[PDB]
């Protein structure tokens, strides 16, 4: 009585695939448009927002999530498997750095964190492997601003910026155009606006854009307003006033 | 469809696992039970097949105790309705200890509940096929109850099962309306005893054996009793009076 | 793979019935209980002067009153032995006697019965269920001189003579005409001699046949490859001289 | 591994069949709920039907009061309807001693959202069929209507539908939103709030029903409570006192 | 605090004779100066020929006694009611009695 | 297809209950002829000891459980003794625990549950044997009938075994008379040897075959094996 | 599926062609049955009428009605 | 029910029209329609209508006065010594059938024939049963 | 009927029975062929008979001896394996 | 749990997997070794077809498992490391416990019974791999030979060979090996070993690697410079018996 189930669900197939991560790679190309940008000046990521109802908050809906004070994450793929990942990553980038080291996990020690929980979950039975990508964009102040991908195994190489979901290779052609480093974040998020707009049409608002940057400081992302004694978070995320202000701003 | 019929740890677009389906079927294949709720009471009463003479009575009642104050009959296959019952009794000394006052009839319900509900969302436990029908009194009023093996529940004022489940919800819903709820415990016997009757009809390959239990609060003092004796025999006789053949 | 609890129409488990197929391609091993000992023989067969044929034996020791012979596989006969060694070893120690021949056999097949995956029952640690079958040969101060047979599947009769292995068949059978009540040690080596020579398709050497012996002066004793082969030497003599 | 929908892994597609189907037929059990928000209460309406008059409708129940203040309508049977409701109630107390605070809508859908999905990844368990939806009037935010569905989403509600005419109510609360501006009506008393309630229900599923086929779910501050089926009756009927 | 170790006298003397043996016991069982019992047999067959007396402390006899019961039943079942010697006997309260010495 | 629902104990058919469980019920028919019969003071089991050759031994048929109990086998060997072992330990605890010698309905109804729980695992499997298991306790004299899937009968009379519907025949006839003779164990006893034969038309009946073992108000479990048999046919 | 309403209208227009003793109470009769069209009430019609050929007469009671309707629902769905 | 279904069309309206043909003429009674197999076919709803094949006849099997009769109308048929006893002979069948019971009287027969009997005594029978019938034979003693 | 799995009596018979027909030189036993069977089909057994033939024809021979029914059992019973 | 089923009967009494274990070693290199009177010669090849190899790091073919007692193998060098290690322990264990160094039956019983227990035991299979296990028991002259299989049986043997073409080298050593008049110098002996491996080898002399065991701790490993000198005199009595 009771489960018997350790026999790995992931497994190999004639040509050297895995047929667990083939399938979920199809849902990923299939989820919402996310791309991810450093500006050089920053990071500015942006994701559709979305709602489910008219009558319904989007407020409670999580397309960008707060992975450490000065890092966020955004995706394309599977939402449930998103949700749950992002807790185990919260979780242990807090217990074991945050008092150990006294700071946060730098970017990429945090990308094979993540790449780690993915891995487990692929090479161990009981349970289907993850079905999400991420891009991981950040700041840490001993490597600048960053920009990973996270796979769905948990392979991840560097970006400086990328684009997933579905219609990413045209996306990918107006960013690198557009934005060859060295710029303004503002103006990073204008070329974003115009990126989207010719990769999504039907209704485009920035009602339906949410949009997250790491590259600002205020004191209240001291979180007090004393005499310093740390930086604080560098994380911020817009309310769609702001955004349509910035689509105002040509 | 498929893999439905073999498993329950996965869901079907029917919204009802083939496996389930089968459960219920085994209990519909057994004897009938049935129980009847009444203004003070409930009384429990089974149709015991006799087959052979080699058999002994009132050794192979199907009623069996659980606590003091609840009787606990039903219809389906024998081991399943023991094992369930087994751990009601566990479940219900545990009880006991914990917070110094005897199991409701409801805390029970929900015992079985989780039991039965715990084995349907695994595919390496198998699940009840028995519907048990259980009562008592309490210190929050009387309580008839039927447990279906999905792991479906509910309180009720009348509960049959088994093959003869259709004739007794007859003879049960025409003596129900009649009185307010079945009346006093002790009419309750007589009006059991006609259920039954009608019941049998169902069977007519073997013959029966009456057997009545009761837990009344006015007429046995709030425990688990059988009816036996002198109340026994006049409801064989008031069966056998209205109901000709 | 295949079901470790899916029985027969008739109720006989599939891992019991593949049980009986291992078995059966060992080379034979026969005992006849006697009243004055107990005779397991083997053939051992193989010669080749590439192979040591005098270092390798199938009739090997338990306890200073206690052998096994085996047909069948022989790699599984190795766990049974260790099981085995150690129930005897820790029952000597708590009563300073012997144990019995048919005590040892129930404590073996309850781990026999493991195979495959677990039970609520049972914890089934195993894959298969054992590919031999043992003639356990014995003394007990109790019921004197006797021979068993054991089966992996759960069963174990006592017997006054029996034969296992594929040539069982025919060797029972000479069992069976040559057994009576007033049978001694001495002649049942013999005659086990002429049963192994029967059947042999070769002459009979003792780097193909192994013979062993149990008095009550001395425990399981192994007939040895000096006095085997004197023995060996005395029929070849004797058989051959009726014709 | 095994397949896609006898053991709960990835389907060819990159879905998950157990989900979309836990979606559908879960709902289609004679169920029809609606949630609104009031100014100072939160009504719900659903649907809650008895087939016999020898069931007892009291322990009939698919609006539970998870606490003294949290109420959770279950769209969907009694086995899943049960493994949710000890889930949330084990919940709510568990926070109540731990953070010392009483349990919010929103904190205990996104609990047994993640939860919901590590099942729905088990090889050997099912994402429950049930859509959840969570009530009572905060003191942290006022009333509030947080709803969770079966594949481990969940999102917050202002009001929301289930049942397949989810567009007709809908359509009905948009329309009066968008003309008056506020997505909340004002009216103190709870008994204002169930007309208005009723309003949108009556037009919307085009029927009214009896006391007893009717389940009204009430949440006011530190308080949930259901209304008796007089009580229920005496709304309908007070509509009609207009009329 | 809690030692319930103490003493409850009594008296029993065996001797081996020619053929046969003896086990003598008082029948009185104390703890200090009351009176626990006037009669209560301090000389116990367990059956086999073997009679068994635990003087000293009763609550440790009591004990001693009911673990050795179960494996004379224990040697009958597993070994066909083969009957328990003297010697075989004493081997097997010889591992109890060192079982617990914690 | 039969292939389908076979290959693990988890699962039920349409049926009501699983191939597997049917096919060990089929197994104690195979297994040995024993009759149990009783009269309401004490309690007779017959049962006939078969081996496979001339030069083996018998095996045991009668496995006593306790100096006022024992019981049957037909059907599979292994299982019969791994259950033999758990009534053992089950007797002793009693014993150990409640000064209590344990009923034989007490103990129908704990060994029911470990047949539940054996059924619902999947590795596990229905033990393909039935048991009368007979007793003297003080709820009088008593024959129990166990089924390997947990099916317990407390009964007068019934058999397991080779032609069971044959035994049956003839204690349904003899019933009324041999049960009210209480007090003399001779009767109840010859009733069943004369049961037996008649039972078998493919088999024969001999001394060393046949083996009877009495428990009552004053037959402490004894067993009468090979020649004293012989006085009761 | 029908409504409570549909079976009853169909349960009255079937009795009413028929022979019978007794006002027939219909409301019972669907509440006997769950979502009969009018196919599977014939059959309960029918059902009643058997026990009537036996019972020699060609009239039928409320009686024979409760259990007919019954007896149709078990041997299907 | 699937697209196959396309391919089995002759079968569809073969049967519909024998169905929509009695529905024609329900009122009265001229004709009856009896299909008969083993086992129970995937169709058409049709179980649910008195003008159709309304009525689901399961057959079961045997029980112990209905083998006695079937055997009483065997032993009319072919000679017997007399002496035989169907109820005896039915308690030593188990889950037999009439079919099968008609193959035991052929055995009985083969046992007679090899024994230079012209009737069959009761062993003659006995010895019937041990001998397979193909679906069922009660001979069951083996087990060490 | 059984056309399955025959005893080691029955097996020597089979042999004996199409080897008569055959020219053979002496010091064949049936049993001692039988022997090598751990279980056969009647297929099997005529499999080994004619084979027994074949590699004394190969030698150019009209007799069958002891050497080449043994032969014969150890081939056929291997392929028929897996 | 993983302690359900991975190892299977057949019906024709065999075991599927022990059967499929066999075949990687047949694929695999040849190792062979062969008794005097005074010694036991193991051969292993070394066949490096590429030049690119470093052979100081090349894993070699020869193990200690204790300063008197070597195994070779031929099969699949993954599994062997799991094996060579737990036998190294069991030499080690003796030692420390009976006071007494290593007898080879011992620990060829232990080498039989890991394999032996991953056959019996459930979500284990077997290793890839055959042994030979050779050396001298102490205070011992008298050579020591075993063989054991990955079905997890043992046998000792006069000489026994392993791996690709098994047959070829047995049936050539049968006819220059007599157990009654076996070789008593360790150059004749030697050059009996090199010969049937370089029937097999191919080409090889370097590729070839001898190492000869005589009583106690006398292991010595003979060289490429000497192999060839041995292989020039098999190419001059090659034409001396034309």
């Amino acid at each position: 009585m009771t489960d018997r189930y350790s026999f790995s669900l992931t497994t190999f197939s004639p040509s050297g695939k895995l047929g667990q991560i083939d399938y979920a790679l199809t849902a990923v190309k299939q989820g919402v448009t996310s791309l991810g940008i450093k500006a050089t000046n920053g990071v500015v990521i942006a994701t559709e927002k979305k709602s489910s109802s008219p009558l319904a908050m989007s407020e409670t809906l999580s397309k960008v999530s707060l992975l450490t004070p000065d890092i966020g994450a955004v995706y394309s793929g599977m939402g449930p498997d998103y949700r749950v990942l992002v807790d185990k990553s919260r979780k242990v980038a807090h217990t074991s750095y945050k008092r150990i080291y006294g700071e946060y996990p730098p970017t990429k020690l945090l990308v094979s964190e993540v790449a780690k929980i993915m891995q487990e979950a692929t090479q161990s039975g009981g349970v289907r492997p993850f079905g999400v990508s991420l891009l991981i964009a950040g700041h840490d102040e001993f490597n600048g601003f960053s920009l990973y991908q996270v796979d769905p195994s948990g392979s991840y190489f560097p970006w400086k910026a990328t684009a997933i979901g579905k219609g990413s290779v045209a996306a990918k052609t107006f960013l690198e155009k557009r934005w060859n480093d060295e710029l303004e974040l503002e103006d990073a998020i204008h070329i974003a606006l115009l990126t989207l707009k010719e990769s999504v049409e039907g209704e485009f608002n920035g009602d339906t854009i949410e949009l997250a940057i790491i590259g600002d400081e205020n004191p209240d992302l001291l979180g007090y307003t004393g005499i310093p004694t740390d930086k604080g978070p560098r994380f911020r995320k817009l309310t769609s006033q702001e955004i349509n202000d910035r689509l105002e701003a040509l | 469809g498929t893999g439905y019929d073999l498993s329950n740890s996965v869901f079907s677009p029917d919204g009802r696992n083939f496996q389930v389906e089968y459960a219920v079927k085994a209990v519909e294949n057994g004897t009938t039970s049935i129980g009847i709720k009444c203004n003070d009471g409930v009384v429990f009463a089974v149709e015991k097949l006799i087959t052979s003479k080699l058999l002994v009575p009132q050794k192979n009642v199907k009623i069996q105790v659980v606590d003091r104050h609840i009787g606990c009959v039903y219809s389906g296959l024998i081991p399943d309705g023991r094992h369930l019952v087994n751990r009601g009794r566990e479940e219900a000394a545990s009880f006991k200890k914990l917070y110094k006052t005897p199991i409701p009839i409801p805390a029970f319900a929900d015992r079985l509940g989780q039991y039965v509900q715990a084995h349907t969302l695994y595919n390496s436990v198998r699940p009840f096929g028995v519907s048990t029908i259980f009562g008592g009194v309490d210190k929050n009023g009387a309580h008839l109850y039927m447990l279906e093996p999905s792991g479906s529940y509910w309180g009720y004022k009348g509960a049959a099962t088994g093959k003869g489940r259709q004739s007794a919800k007859a003879e049960l819903e025409k003596l129900v309306d009649h009185h307010p709820e079945g009346l006093s415990a002790r009419e309750a016997v007589k009006q059991a005893a006609k259920i039954i009757y009608l019941a049998h009809e169902d069977n007519k390959e073997k013959d029966f054996e009456l057997e009545i239990s009761w837990c009344s609060l006015s007429e046995t003092n709030g425990l688990h009793k059988f009816v036996k004796g002198d109340l026994l025999q006049e409801a064989i006789d008031f069966a056998q009076k209205e109901i000709n053949g | 793979d295949r079901g470790v609890s899916t029985f027969s129409p008739e109720g006989r488990l599939f891992q019991v019935e593949y049980s009986l197929e291992a078995i059966k391609l060992g080379s034979t091993a026969i005992g006849i209980a006697t009243k004055e000992g107990v005779v397991l023989g083997v053939e051992k067969r193989a010669t080749s002067p590439l192979l040591e044929s005098d270092s390798i034996e199938k009739i090997v020791e338990i306890d200073r009153h206690i052998g096994c012979a085996m047909s069948g596989l022989t790699a599984d006969a190795r766990s049974m032995i260790e099981h085995a060694r150690t129930a005897a070893v820790t029952h000597n120690l708590y009563y300073d006697e012997d144990i019995n021949v048919e005590s040892l056999t129930q404590s073996v097949c309850d781990l026999a019965l493991r195979f495959g995956e677990g039970a609520s029952g049972e914890e089934r640690l195993m894959s298969r269920p054992f590919g031999v079958a043992l003639l356990i040969a014995g003394h007990d101060a109790d019921d004197g001189y006797q021979l068993f047979h054991a089966e992996p599947s759960g069963t174990f009769y006592r017997y006054n003579a029996k034969a296992i292995g594929s040539g069982s068949e025919g060797a029972q059978a000479e069992l069976l005409n040559e057994w009576h009540s007033s049978l001694t040690l001495k002649e049942a080596e013999l005659l086990v001699l002429k049963i192994l020579k029967q059947v042999m398709e070769e002459k009979l050497d003792e780097n193909n046949a192994q013979l062993s012996c149990i008095t009550k002066q001395d425990g399981f004793k192994i007939y040895d490859n000096e006095k085997t082969a004197e023995l060996i030497k005395e029929l070849k003599e004797k058989e051959a001289a009726e014709s | 591994a095994g397949y896609d929908r006898h053991i709960t892994i990835f389907s060819p597609e990159g879905r998950l069949y157990q989900v979309e189907y836990a979606f559908k037929a879960t709902n289609q059990t004679n169920i029809n709920s609606l949630a609104v928000r009031g100014k100072d209460c939160t009504v719900v309406i659903s649907q809650k039907k008895v087939p016999d008059k020898l069931l007892d409708p009291t322990t009939v129940s698919y609006i539970f009061c998870i606490s003294r203040t949290i109420g959770m309508v279950v769209n969907g049977p009694i086995p899943d309807a049960r493994n949710a409701a000890l889930r949330a109630k084990a919940e709510a107390a568990e926070f109540r001693y731990k953070y010392g605070y009483d349990m919010p809508c929103d904190v205990l859908a996104k609990r047994m959202a993640n939860l919901s999905q590590i099942y729905t990844q088990r090889a050997y368990m099912r994402p429950l069929g049930v859509i959840l939806t969570f009530v009572s009037v905060d003191e942290e935010l006022g009333p509030s209507i947080y709803k969770t569905d079966p594949a481990g989403y969940y999102v917050g509600y202002k009001a929301t539908a289930t049942g397949p005419k989810q567009q007709e109510i809908t359509t009905n609360l948009e329309n009066h939103f968008k003309k008056s501006k506020i997505d909340h009506i004002n009216e103190e008393s709870w008994e204002k709030v169930v007309e208005f309630a009723i309003t949108h229900m009556i037009d919307a599923l085009g029927t009214e029903f009896s006391k007893n086929d009717l389940e009204v779910g009430v949440a006011t501050k530190d308080k949930f409570f259901t209304l008796s089926a007089e009580n229920i009756e005496e709304r309908l009927v007070a509509i009609a006192e207009q009329d | 605090q809690f030692n319930p170790y103490g003493d409850n006298g009594g008296t029993i003397l065996g001797i081996a004779g020619e053929d046969f043996a003896v086990l003598a016991g008082d029948t009185r069982n104390i703890t200090d100066y009351s009176i626990n019992s006037r009669y209560e047999p301090k000389v116990f067959d367990c059956g086999d020929n073997i009679v068994m007396s635990a003087n000293g402390f009763a609550a440790d006899g009591d004990a001693l006694v009911k673990r050795f019961k179960n494996s004379v039943k224990w040697y009958h079942f597993d070994h066909n009611d083969k009957k328990l010697s003297i010697n075989s006997a004493a081997r097997n309260i010889q591992h109890l009695l060192y079982g617990k010495r914690f | 297809f039969r292939n389908n629902y076979d290959g693990d104990t988890v699962t039920f058919s349409p049926t009501g209950r699983l191939f597997q469980v049917e096919y060990a019920l089929e197994a104690i028919k195979q297994g040995s002829v024993t009759v149990g019969l009783r009269s309401n003071t004490h309690a007779v089991l017959v049962a006939l000891k078969r081996n496979a050759d001339e030069l083996s031994s018998y095996q045991k048929k009668i496995i006593k459980c306790d100096e006022h109990m024992g019981l049957s086998l037909a059907g599979l060997a292994p299982d019969a003794r791994v259950l033999s072992n758990y009534l053992r330990q089950q007797c002793n605890y009693s014993s150990l625990v409640f000064n209590r010698k344990l009923a034989v309905e007490r103990a129908g109804h704990l060994l029911c549950d470990k047949a539940q729980k054996n059924t619902q695992s999947y590795g596990g499997r229905p033990y393909g044997v039935g048991l009368l298991i007979i007793g003297y306790d003080k709820s009088g004299a008593h024959l129990l009938e166990f089924q390997p899937s947990g099916n317990v009968t407390e009964l007068y009379g019934t058999a397991i075994g080779a032609r069971s519907q044959g035994a049956k025949t003839y204690l349904e006839r003899t019933l009324d008379t041999f049960i009210k003779i209480d007090g003399n164990p001779d009767e109840l006893i010859k009733a069943g040897v004369e049961a037996i034969s008649q039972s078998l038309r493919d088999e024969s009946l001999t001394v060393d075959n046949l083996s009877i073992a009495i428990v009552g108000k004053d037959t402490p479990f004894t067993i009468y094996d090979g020649e004293a048999v012989a006085k009761y046919i | 599926l029908p409504n409570e309403a549909g079976r009853l209208e169909i349960f009255k227009i079937h009795t009413a062609k028929v022979k019978k003793t007794g006002e027939f109470d219909f409301e019972a009769a669907v509440k006997m049955s769950d979502g009969f069209n009018g196919a599977d009430i014939r059959n309960c019609a029918t059902e009643a009428g058997f026990f009537a050929i036996r019972d020699d007469r060609d009239h039928i009671n409320p009686d024979d009605l409760m259990k007919a309707v019954r007896k149709v629902a078990e041997v299907k769905k | 029910f699937d697209s196959e279904k396309s391919g089995d069309r002759e079968v569809q309206r073969t049967m519909l029209e024998l169905l929509n043909q009695l529905d024609g003429f329900s009122s009265d009674d001229r004709v009856k329609v009896l299909a008969a197999t083993n086992r129970v076919d995937v169709l058409d709803p049709a179980l649910l209508r008195s003008g159709r094949l309304d009525r689901k006849i399961e057959f079961p099997l045997p029980s112990e006065d209905s083998r006695a009769q079937i055997l009483q109308i065997h032993s009319r048929k072919m000679t017997t010594d007399d002496d035989i006893n169907w109820q005896e002979l039915a308690r030593s069948t188990d889950e037999f059938n009439g079919a099968q019971l008609k193959a035991v009287t052929v055995e009985a027969g083969m046992i007679a024939l090899r024994n230079g009997q012209s009737s069959v005594k009761h062993e003659d029978f006995v010895e019937g049963i041990s001998e397979v019938q193909a679906r069922k034979s009660k001979s069951v003693s083996f087990y060490a | 009927v059984e056309f399955s799995l025959p005893d080691l009596e029955g097996r020597a018979n089979i042999f004996r029975i199409h080897s008569k027909s055959m020219s053979v030189e002496r010091g064949i036993r049936w049993e001692l062929i039988s022997r090598l069977c751990p279980n056969s089909t009647g297929a099997e057994l005529r499999s080994v008979c004619t084979e027994a033939g074949m590699f004394a024809i190969r030698a150019r021979r009209k007799v069958a001896t002891e050497k080449d029914f043994l032969k014969a059992v150890d081939k056929v019973i291997s392929g028929y394996k897996k | 749990g993983y302690d359900r089923a991975l190892s299977i009967f057949s019906p024709d009494g065999h075991i599927f997997q022990v059967e499929y274990a066999l075949e990687a070693v047949k694929r695999g290199t040849c190792a062979v070794g062969v008794k005097g009177k005074n010694c036991v010669v193991l051969g292993c090849e070394r066949r490096s077809t590429l030049k690119l190899q470093d052979t100081r790091i090349t894993p070699s073919k020869v193990s200690k498992i204790d300063s008197h007692v070597v195994l070779s193998f031929s099969g699949l060098n993954a599994d062997s490391r799991i094996l060579i290690e737990k036998a190294r322990v069991e030499a080690q264990s003796h030692r420390l416990t009976l006071e007494d160094p290593v007898t080879v039956e011992y620990l060829t019983r232990y080498v039989a019974g890991v394999q032996q227990r991953y056959t019996q035991s459930g979500g284990v299979r077997p290793f890839g791999v055959s042994t030979l296990i050779a050396g001298f028991d102490p205070r011992d002259d008298e050579p020591k030979l075993y063989q054991t299989e990955p079905s997890g049986i043992y046998s000792s043997w006069s000489a026994q060979t392993i791996g690709r073409n098994s047959k070829t080298v047995r049936e050539f050593l049968e006819k220059n090996y007599d157990r009654k008049e076996p070789p008593a110098t360790v150059e004749e002996c030697v050059k009996l070993t090199v010969r049937s491996l370089l029937e097999v080898v191919q080409t090889g002399a370097k590729n070839i690697e001898i190492t000869v065991v005589k009583p106690d701790s006398d292991i010595v490993a003979l060289s490429s410079e000497e192999i060839n000198q041995y292989v020039t005199q098999i190419e001059q009595e090659k034409q001396e018996q034309q």
